[PDB]
RNA sequence: CGAGUGGCUUGCUACCUCGAUGUCGGUUCCCUCCAUCCUGCCCGUGCAGAAGCGGGCAAGGGUGAGGUUGUUCGCCUAUUAAAGGAGGUCGUGAGCUGGGUUUAGACCGUCGUGAGACAGGUCGGCUGCUAUCUACUGGGUGUGUAGGUGUCUGACAAGAACGACCGUAUAGUACGAGAGGAACUACGGUUGGUGGCCACUGGUGUACCGGUUGUUCGAGAGAGCACGUGCCGGGUAGCCACGCCACACGGGGUAAGAGCUGAACGCAUCUAAGCUCGAAACCCACUUGGAAAAGAGACACCGCCGAGGUCCCGCGUACAAGACGCGGUCGAUAGACUCGGGGUGUGCGCGUCGAGGUAACGAGACGUUAAGCCCACGAGCACUAACAGACCAA
RNA sequence: GGUCUUAAGGUAGCGUAGUACCUUGCCGCAUCAGUAGCGGCUUGCAUGAAUGGAUUAACCAGAGCUUCACUGUCCCAACGUUGGGCCCGGUGAACUGUACAUUCCAGUGCGGAGUCUGGAGACACCCAGGGGGAAGCGAAGACCCUAUGGA
RNA sequence: GCGAAAGCCAAGGCCUGUCGGGAGCAACCAACGUUAGGGAAUUCGGCAAGUUAGUCCCGUACCUUCGGAAGAAGGGAUGCC
RNA sequence: CGUGGAAGUCUGUUAGAGUUGGUGUCCUACAAUACCCUCUCGUGAUCUAUGUGUAGGGGUGAAAGGCCCAUCGAGUCCGGCA
């Protein structure tokens, strides 16, 4: 894929319960894979800020729930590295919902995103409300 | 820049920014300032904090 | 059917066993393309900080902005090269044929050598001159020795000799280039053979660690679950199969680690100056002050503070040259803290 | 239908072991095979392109995470370039595990008059030993080469030190009615592996500073104990990874294959002689070790009554013993002191305030006080200690 | 089949059961994925009524499964603490020993060799290590068969 | 303090759960502390560890042999002067 | 509403008894059955000291072929016996 400008120590893995920030009616998103991915013998596969992951539904509406849906890793707990050398970490891990095209499938973003998320996935970008 | 804690200058290529809920910005200096900060700590009323003195 | 994994460690830098030099020997180093000059210089590694740098490569869609590079201070005093050494190519590879040593020594290299007081450099430049019409000349290389009593931090002041290739237009003008370098007094720095933005390789004797185990040495797992509370935490599962009847130099074990030599390739020269400029505040840790001649390598350098460190022009460069790099900001603060 | 190769399944045999070679599965760690799953290079196509199908060379590297099941096997999910198969006493219990098989307890079903049985199911049910030899990983002492110091050489030896993927430009281009949709090349990044390093971020930090509970030293002050810090908060150096840095290209010769010239055989023919090319594979390149390479090496200087080395002393860029490295007054090697740089967070005492209380008394607040206390780092500084002195050696 | 053996011919119930061979039975629940678990169905290889059947509140260091919470069990390991380990003084065993023994790769051999054969490698001694080999040490195999053995 | 509980301290007893000296004291082992982000992905199985916790107030489901379930669950409080 | 204070009743390392997991430590042991944490019972079919009884094809057994002095699908000693 195209660089994110940042380093980022992955702090999502495979089974991770994360936030849906949107408004597609799914509240909580785990972790299933990770695109492009192959790790190596016992370490569990890992997610981070910029990547486009496999995920399944546990909370949300009946409809939404125990849906498998493509999604872009919005938000971390644990720090990136910015080529300031400045490090920039959030609140929550948070992830959108995405499509076949990478369009989000909602209208709305809850809560920021970084500005790396956005250079990457345009449309996710012009639907933010905040860009830190 | 200077760190929305203490007030002292943050020296370039060190720190980190916290990302509220909200979206609000939070540049540290340090570590130390983070963790009195997440004690519920407010800068102004300690004294080795430049906001203070 | 059990997963497939690399195995635990590098089998390229073995036997992992204590270095006999801790001044590095290079065993390679660089073409000869264009003018002639001196494949190498040396200094002693003080400590890191970070710099601020403005991007230079043309590629990088962040080219004219600000960037923080790690930097490795590294003081690159003056250095002296006492004599020139001259091989022939013979049926059993390279072997040294003569040296022409010099009058002007230091005060202090009585320390190391048994400095010469009965020399004829004129038998020596002519039995070497004879060579070279005979078409049996190898390579030029010079007895070159370092100066650490100008480093105040380094407690020792015995000269650290290493032998350096002289490489670049034809045989007969760098022996010349050579000449001239040793009859004056030997005298060079970091500048008549380095430029600020150049690739040089950096060699090293590591970080003594003595002996630890396989988890450490060569990464092998620590043992997972129950099996780490039964007496079993950081040894191996086997030391190999039933057949063959022995145990294999390729299986992790115990020993020596750290105290090794590493060639570290592609090492960027990000600063060359003078002066107090890179020094940290209340010093480096375990060194001391910087005030004097240095080098700004980018990123780490094998070994601890206080240790030789030897440079050479990069033997296998991926990137161009994009020199004298603008330093906008060098930190100067304190490593303490 | 016919001919075989393998020795992974199964069966057969009863050669070896019954004065014992510990089971299955799993795990961990190492090596290997090729009948190749991916990756490199190719041939064919029912090859427009894209995506495939089939075949050849090829074992360098890779071949991963999970849900049921003790399972091997297998089924299933989402990722992936691909998630190949097999050997090493069905590698691996003087390494682990002990879920299954297969002791002694018990139940159920079936069979039995019964004890009790079952190639049925089920709950429970133990894992010994101080390494003599050998083997390897690392560390020393000697002898050989035949005085010492410093620098080298390179016979050999090891490496995967690199493997792979995504993206952009090429290009909505070639190709194609359209749908759809490449490549060379140049760039950016990710992943796995590898080596090293700690400025940055992160961890630790029973150094240190603070808060505070119980109890004891009458109170105060200041302290002990509460597991090897009472607990809580912060945390320097160092050590670290979750942090950071570095890890080609290109040559040479080939395989499959594509060809040139060319004869046997006037023609033709890539082959028989000859030649131009051509794989992630081979050799070189690069990194690491390597004078014990018995052809036991080379060079320069010093020295044979003296060069150099050991002991000793102060210490670590070193370290389990040994080893290694540095300094030793012509000195900053270690400590003291003082600065500098850091940690904590404002000391004791005193003054004012303080809900109240007649008063006594009073938790606490402010000031004095960026205070007090503390530092595994640096600098200055010969004050203290590196003194004295011994030995070997051509 | 629309009686026959041998007296009767399985009723209430329960049921793929700790009893179901087929079997991971079929459907559903739950999970990304569930040989598990629970519900339903159930022709039950070979359930079933004091050989007691069914059911069941309470109880349980009993067997299986799910969720919230928690976490170094794991990703993937790091640093620290205490006692050892290492060096020195003193004390001072045992296991084990046909002999020889510096081995390695192949081969051969009663078909699982440090010692045989061919090559390769190999200067001696010593310290620390984790245990690959000595089909290592420890026990006249508990399995199996055999004995005109025992209980 | 509910307490013959913990922790601390008397009286009384002891330094004889009877070998010491040395090395920031390495690998490795036994006991153990702390680990960012993730949070059972580990494993036959959460084995090991951890979480919770005292007291008071509010409040409390299915089922039930009416005893129980029940400290269900969940929520709040807690010092000193 | 109170009083009352029942219970093979509950919590409990009270004393005491027991022994689930760690398949930890030990496994030429401190120990021919030990150590540590964890765990169960703890007013009763409870635990315990001393005295006393039952004897080997016999006892005793809330039954495991458990126990009868480190000895049990028939104790130990000596004899039959070379
Ligand atoms: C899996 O079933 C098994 C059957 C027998 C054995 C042992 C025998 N195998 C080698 C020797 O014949 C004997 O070794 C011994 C007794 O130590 C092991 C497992
Ligand atoms: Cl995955
Ligand atoms: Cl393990
Ligand atoms: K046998
Ligand atoms: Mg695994
Ligand atoms: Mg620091
Ligand atoms: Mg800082
Ligand atoms: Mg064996
Ligand atoms: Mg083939
Ligand atoms: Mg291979
Ligand atoms: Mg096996
Ligand atoms: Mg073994
Ligand atoms: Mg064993
Ligand atoms: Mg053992
Ligand atoms: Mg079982
Ligand atoms: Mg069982
Ligand atoms: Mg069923
Ligand atoms: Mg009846
Ligand atoms: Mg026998
Ligand atoms: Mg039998
Ligand atoms: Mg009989
Ligand atoms: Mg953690
Ligand atoms: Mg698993
Ligand atoms: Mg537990
Ligand atoms: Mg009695
Ligand atoms: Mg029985
Ligand atoms: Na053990
Ligand atoms: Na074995
Ligand atoms: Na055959
Ligand atoms: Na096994
Ligand atoms: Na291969
Ligand atoms: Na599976
Ligand atoms: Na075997
Ligand atoms: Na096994
Ligand atoms: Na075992
Ligand atoms: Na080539
Ligand atoms: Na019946
Ligand atoms: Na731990
Ligand atoms: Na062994
Ligand atoms: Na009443
Ligand atoms: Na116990
Ligand atoms: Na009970
Ligand atoms: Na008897
Ligand atoms: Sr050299
Ligand atoms: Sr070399
Ligand atoms: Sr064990
Ligand atoms: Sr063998
Ligand atoms: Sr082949
Ligand atoms: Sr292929
Ligand atoms: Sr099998
Ligand atoms: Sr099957
Ligand atoms: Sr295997
Ligand atoms: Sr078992
Ligand atoms: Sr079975
Ligand atoms: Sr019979
Ligand atoms: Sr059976
Ligand atoms: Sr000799
Ligand atoms: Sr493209
Ligand atoms: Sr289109
Ligand atoms: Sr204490
Ligand atoms: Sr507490
Ligand atoms: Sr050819
Ligand atoms: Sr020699
Ligand atoms: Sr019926
Ligand atoms: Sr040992
Ligand atoms: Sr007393
Ligand atoms: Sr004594
Ligand atoms: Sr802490
Ligand atoms: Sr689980
Ligand atoms: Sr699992
Ligand atoms: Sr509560
Ligand atoms: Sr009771
Ligand atoms: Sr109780
Ligand atoms: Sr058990
Ligand atoms: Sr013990
Ligand atoms: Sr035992
Ligand atoms: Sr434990
Ligand atoms: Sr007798």
């Amino acid at each position: 894929m195209e660089a994110l400008g940042a380093d980022v120590t992955q702090g999502l893995e495979k089974g991770s319960l994360i936030t849906c920030a949107d408004n597609t009616g799914a509240r909580e998103l785990k972790v299933i894979s990770v695109h492009g991915y192959s790790g190596t013998k016992n370490r569990h596969p890992k997610a981070g800020l910029g990547d486009k992951i496999t995920v399944s539904v546990t909370k949300g509406t009946p409809e939404m729930r125990r849906q498998v849906l493509e999604a872009v890793v919005v938000r971390q707990r644990k720090p990136i590295r910015r080529p300031d050398g400045t490090r920039v970490k959030f609140e929550d891990n948070a992830a959108v919902i995405v499509d076949e095209n990478e369009d989000p499938r909602g209208t709305e973003l809850k809560g920021p995103i970084a500005r790396e998320v956005a250079q990457r996935f345009g449309s996710v970008a012009s639907a933010a409300t905040m860009i830190v | 820049r200077e760190c929305d804690y203490c007030g002292t200058d943050i020296e370039p290529g060190t720190g980190t920014m916290f990302v509220h809920k909200d979206g609000a910005t939070t540049h540290f200096c340090s570590s130390k300032c983070e963790n009195n900060a997440d004690l519920g700590r407010e800068a102004r009323n300690l004294e080795w904090t430049d906001t203070a003195r | 059917p059990q997963p497939s994994r690399p195995r635990k460690g590098s089998l390229g830098f073995g036997p992992r066993k204590r270095s006999t030099s801790e001044t590095p020997r290079f065993n390679s180093w660089p073409s000869d393309d264009g003018q002639p000059g001196v494949q190498g210089f040396a200094g002693y590694k003080a400590g890191m900080t970070h710099v601020v740098l403005v991007n230079d490569e043309p590629n990088s869609p962040r080219e004219g902005m600000e960037e923080t590079v790690p930097v490795t201070v590294i003081e690159t005093p003056p250095m002296r090269a006492v004599a020139l050494r001259a091989y022939e190519d013979t049926p059993y590879g390279q072997r040294p044929l003569t040296e022409v040593w010099t009058d002007e020594f230091h005060s202090e290299l009585d320390r190391t050598l048994d400095v010469p007081e009965d020399h004829d450099p004129d038998a020596a430049e002519e039995q070497i001159r004879d060579a070279h019409e005979a078409g049996d000349l190898g390579d030029l290389r010079l007895i070159t020795h370092t100066v650490p009593d100008a480093v105040p931090s380094v407690p020792k002041k015995k000269p650290d000799v290493m032998e350096t290739r002289v490489g670049g237009g034809s045989v007969s003008d760098r022996l010349d280039h050579a000449l001239d370098i040793v009859e004056d007094g030997g005298e060079h720095a970091m500048n008549d053979i380095f430029r600020a933005g150049e690739y040089a390789d950096v060699a090293g004797v590591t970080k003594g660690k003595g002996t630890q185990g396989p988890v450490k040495r060569w990464g092998v797992q620590k043992r997972k679950g129950k099996h780490a509370r039964q007496g079993w935490r950081r040894r191996i599962g086997n030391l190999g199969p039933w057949n063959p009847s022995r145990v294999r130099s390729t299986v992790p074990q115990q020993g020596q680690t750290g105290y090794h030599q590493r060639t570290e390739l592609n090492k960027r020269l990000i600063d060359i100056g003078e002066g107090d400029e890179p020094t940290v505040d209340g010093g480096f840790v375990n060194y001391g002050e910087v005030d004097g001649p240095y080098t700004l390598v980018k990123g780490s350098v094998p070994g601890p503070d206080k240790r030789l460190v030897r440079f050479r022009p990069a033997v296998r460069p991926n990137d161009q040259p994009r020199l004298d790099p603008e330093v906008r900001y060098v930190s100067n603060e304190s490593n303490q803290g």
